[PDB]
């Protein structure tokens, strides 16, 4: 199950 | 006894010529069973393994929104880092990302991953205590910045605590067929003439997953470590690996040599010699 | 700091064009529009994030937005229909992360409808207390009252000797209709303000119930007889009595 | 096809007992889960944020769980102030349409409404002047118990509005109250407060 | 940027015997950046349908891939593995030994 994650740099 | 899961993670920016080609791939242990190529006629998470297709359609959507989605991510961290690191538009850059779980022989966990490199070198990794970022430079210091003040490490915490242990294990369980019965190695010993005075004891390991295995050649009971030629450990194809060692032994002397293997999948560690 | 937004209120007419404000926080980079209709709740319409449009809701391709240079932001609302009726709020957020808060204005209240002569200001009553309320109790109570306005676009404020006042203040969450069964009838609201009778029965206490009431505004033509009900104060007022 | 749902739509509870506020989803996949409190004349307040794969957060009175399995959230307010009043509303930040893309979907809500303690009631039925007329007047219902549910107009030529709280904090004397007016020459106090459940013991004066 | 130079082996994926149908499989790994060009050889020509795994990388961070097609090995039958990647003067052929 992949992670459900928006971080942008 | 010890698992892992792990999402890999890589996106090639290729300016003029259109979108960045982003490829990922999920494995449990040695065992690919995800994948998604934004190359692919199918823009969708495939299944690459066979316990991974009793999933439903509720999970290969989420798994595919969120690969597309890490493929937007990185398109718009490409373009970032051109402006922390001052680079041209013109440049063919590499991001990769990997995040996972270890869990030990309990299901409890072991360690936690999340870690992100720009052209090969590390740029910013969440640390074990899950709580805190080990930043390569100013520019990812620049990112953890944003990072510690939108909590990124909160979430990524709660995901190696919950949902990445409870899904490997459930992922062991379904596959526990193949992820939990290691496969043994086939085995056999080569002699190959090199002059009339010597040859090569060439012994194989073949077939067995999963790929941590021990090839070692020993004259009467001594370790010939020094002056074995070993292979780096490869995948045969089918999902197992292949691995040899090999000895340069003086003519006649072939039978003084035995090679010893150790797997996971042999109820015993073997002790092969060249049977001619 | 926090999201502005402006107007506070619109009134208009159907087929005109509006235009929301907003300012997000400072260091908020993108801005977010919601629209609260009583039919859909609070419902995503547009983000954008440093200039550039993000994502985007259910909307129509009568409503526009824009964000600026300034990082404020801008949505235009034209051909106007009486279901544009809402609550229209903008959020803002740092950056475009999963994993954070945004942070919301005050909102723009905007009322759309087929014709305006059903517009009036209020028309605002002060009642003093009941000497009976003064000997049962020791407590005098003031009622007052806004009778007759369209639409509900109202803020009833007491204000005590030149200070408005919340303690022993307490206002009807929502005007009540005078016609019910008309959807373009006049409303009225009633607020309550209890002091003790010692203070009421000093007469150099200035006791005064003030209403704001938006109404039309420049971009609403007005050809009829009645004075233009425009955003206005109307107020009533007493003193003490001994 | 993101929806979110909140049991009940309004709540009263007394004040000073714990609260729960429902609120489920359709979509598993959500990115975080929110709880905010809505006042009429403000804007909304973020109360609590739960990331997609924590379980619970908590703030002060307030202790929020997430079950993305179920789809389904429990905000549960101790200590019920009255200062709790208020619409509390539950989001989900979810992805949208676009790759990368995500957005808030809301429920429509719960009112929540603390009622204060009402010890001691002296209910009564005041009649008010006009302070620039001797004709206009105005009837007050005030000092009931919360229990007293009080109901509109019996006739269309009257005007009655429902139960309103006013705390003067300087004494901590809050107070029930609700005010009828009418054009008609027979209003009668009396007869103003009729359609609603009156108790005996009210204070009727001249 | 950092570069990588491929580390290549060419091998089979069951013990070679003449006639009998097989794969031929090269793996490269430890070679950064990503892109690389892999082919395979029988007598110095490119074959054709030559599949590939999907692109993943080590601790380090260096990629590795295992291009393979389904070959049947004969006496006379010379098998290779041409690789060109940026870290390369020219490309390097790795023939295949059934012994290896």
């Amino acid at each position: 199950l992949r992670v459900m994650m928006l971080a942008p740099f | 006894g010890s698992h892992s899961m792990r999402y890999f993670h890589t996106s090639v920016s290729r300016p003029g010529r259109g979108e960045p080609r982003f490829i990922t791939v999920g494995y449990v242990d040695d065992t690919l069973f995800v994948r998604f190529d934004s190359d692919a006629a199918s823009p969708r998470e495939e299944p690459r393994a066979p316990w991974i297709e009793q999933e439903g359609p509720e999970y290969w959507d989420r798994e595919t929104q969120i690969s597309k989605a890490k493929a937007q991510t990185d398109r718009e961290d490409l373009r970032t880092l051109l402006r922390y690191y001052n680079q041209s538009e013109a440049g063919s850059h590499t991001l990769q990302n990997m995040y996972g779980c270890d869990v030990g022989p309990d299901g409890r966990l072991l360690r936690g991953y999340h870690q992100d490199a720009y052209d090969g070198k590390d740029y910013i990794a969440l640390n074990e205590d899950l709580s805190s970022w080990t930043a390569a430079d100013t520019a990812a210091q620049i990112t953890q910045r944003k990072w510690e003040a939108a909590r990124v490490a909160e979430q990524l915490r709660a995901y190696l605590e919950g949902e990445c242990v409870e899904w490997l294990r459930r992922y062991l369980e379904n596959g526990k067929e193949t992820l939990q019965r290691a496969d043994p190695p086939k085995t056999h010993v080569t002699h190959h003439p090199i002059s009339d005075h010597e040859a090569t004891l060439r012994c194989w390991a073949l077939g067995f997953y999963p790929a941590e295995i021990t090839l070692t050649w020993q004259r009467d009971g001594e370790d010939q470590t020094q002056d074995t030629e070993l292979v780096e450990t490869r995948p045969a194809g089918d999902r197992t690996f292949q691995k040899w060692a090999a000895v340069v032994v003086p003519s006649g002397e072939e039978q003084r040599y035995t090679c010893h293997v150790q797997h996971e999948g042999l109820p015993k560690p073997l002790t092969l010699r060249w049977e001619p | 700091s926090g999201v502005t937004q402006t107007p506070k209120h619109l009134i208009t007419a159907t087929g005109q064009r509006v235009t929301l404000r907003c300012s997000p926080r400072s260091g908020d980079l993108s801005v977010y529009w919601y629209q609260q209709s009583l039919d859909q709740g609070l419902q995503f319409l547009i983000q954008y994030y440093n200039g550039e449009e993000r994502a985007k809701g259910n909307i129509l391709e009568r409503f526009s937005a824009q964000q600026f240079p300034d990082l404020h932001s801008e949505l235009n609302l034209s051909s106007l229909e009486l279901g544009d009726s809402a609550l229209y709020f903008c959020a803002s957020s740092v950056g475009t992360y999963s994993t954070d808060t945004q942070y919301f204005g005050p909102g723009t209240r905007l009322t759309v409808l087929e014709d305006l002569k059903n517009v009036f200001p209020p028309e605002v009553a002060v009642f003093e207390p009941s000497e009976a309320e003064i000997s049962h109790t020791q407590k005098a109570t003031l009622v007052c009252l806004a009778t007759g306005f369209y639409p509900d676009h109202v803020e009833l404020s007491w204000w005590v000797n030149g200070k408005e006042v919340h303690s022993g203040v307490c206002t009807d969450p929502q005007p009540l209709k005078e016609q019910p069964a008309l959807n373009d009838s006049r409303y009225a609201l009633s607020s309550r303000l209890r002091v003790s009778a010692t203070f009421w029965q000093n007469p150099r206490n200035h006791f005064r119930c003030q209403v704001q009431f938006y109404g039309l505004s420049e971009n609403d033509e007005w050809t009829q007889d009645r004075a233009k009900p425009v955003t206005q104060i109307v107020s009533a007022e007493a003193w003490g009595r001994a | 096809k993101q929806e979110v749902t909140q049991i009940p739509a309004a709540l009263s509870v007394p004040e000073g007992e714990n609260l729960v506020l429902n609120c489920s989803f359709t979509d598993s996949a959500i990115y975080n889960l929110q709880w905010f409190r809505q006042d009429p004349g403000k804007g909304l307040t973020s109360l609590l944020l739960i990331q997609s794969s924590q379980r619970e957060q908590t703030s002060g009175r307030l202790n929020a769980s997430l079950d993305k399995s179920s789809g389904r959230s429990t905000l549960y307010i101790a200590a019920s102030q009255p200062g709790d009043s208020a619409t509390y509303l539950c989001a989900v930040n979810s992805p949208g349409s676009g790759a990368g893309s995500y957005q808030l979907t809301f429920g429509k809500g719960t009112k929540l409404s603390v009622i204060p303690n009402i010890q001691n009631p002296d209910p009564a039925v005041y009649q008010l002047r006009d302070s620039k007329s001797s004709d206009k007047s105005v009837c007050l219902f005030t000092d009931f118990d919360s229990q007293t549910n009080v109901s509109q107009s019996k006739d269309s030529d009257v005007y009655i509005t429902d139960k309103c709280v006013l705390d003067m904090r300087s004494m901590d004397f809050k107070s029930n109250s609700a005010v009828a007016w009418s054009n008609k020459s027979d209003f009668a106090c009396a007869n103003a407060f009729n359609n609603s459940i009156i108790p005996e013991d009210t204070f009727f004066p001249s | 940027m950092i570069q990588r130079t491929p580390k290549i082996q060419v091998y089979s994926r069951h013990p070679a015997e003449n006639g009998k149908s097989n794969f031929l499989n090269c793996y490269v790994s430890g070679f950064h950046p990503s892109d690389i060009e892999v082919d395979l050889l029988k007598n110095g020509e490119r074959i054709e349908k030559v599949e590939h795994s999907d692109l993943s990388f080590s601790k380090d961070w260096s990629f590795y891939l295992l291009y393979y097609t389904e070959f049947t090995p004969t006496e006379k039958d010379e098998y290779a593995c041409r690789v060109n990647h940026v870290t390369l003067s020219q490309p390097k052929i790795v023939k295949w030994d059934r012994d290896m």
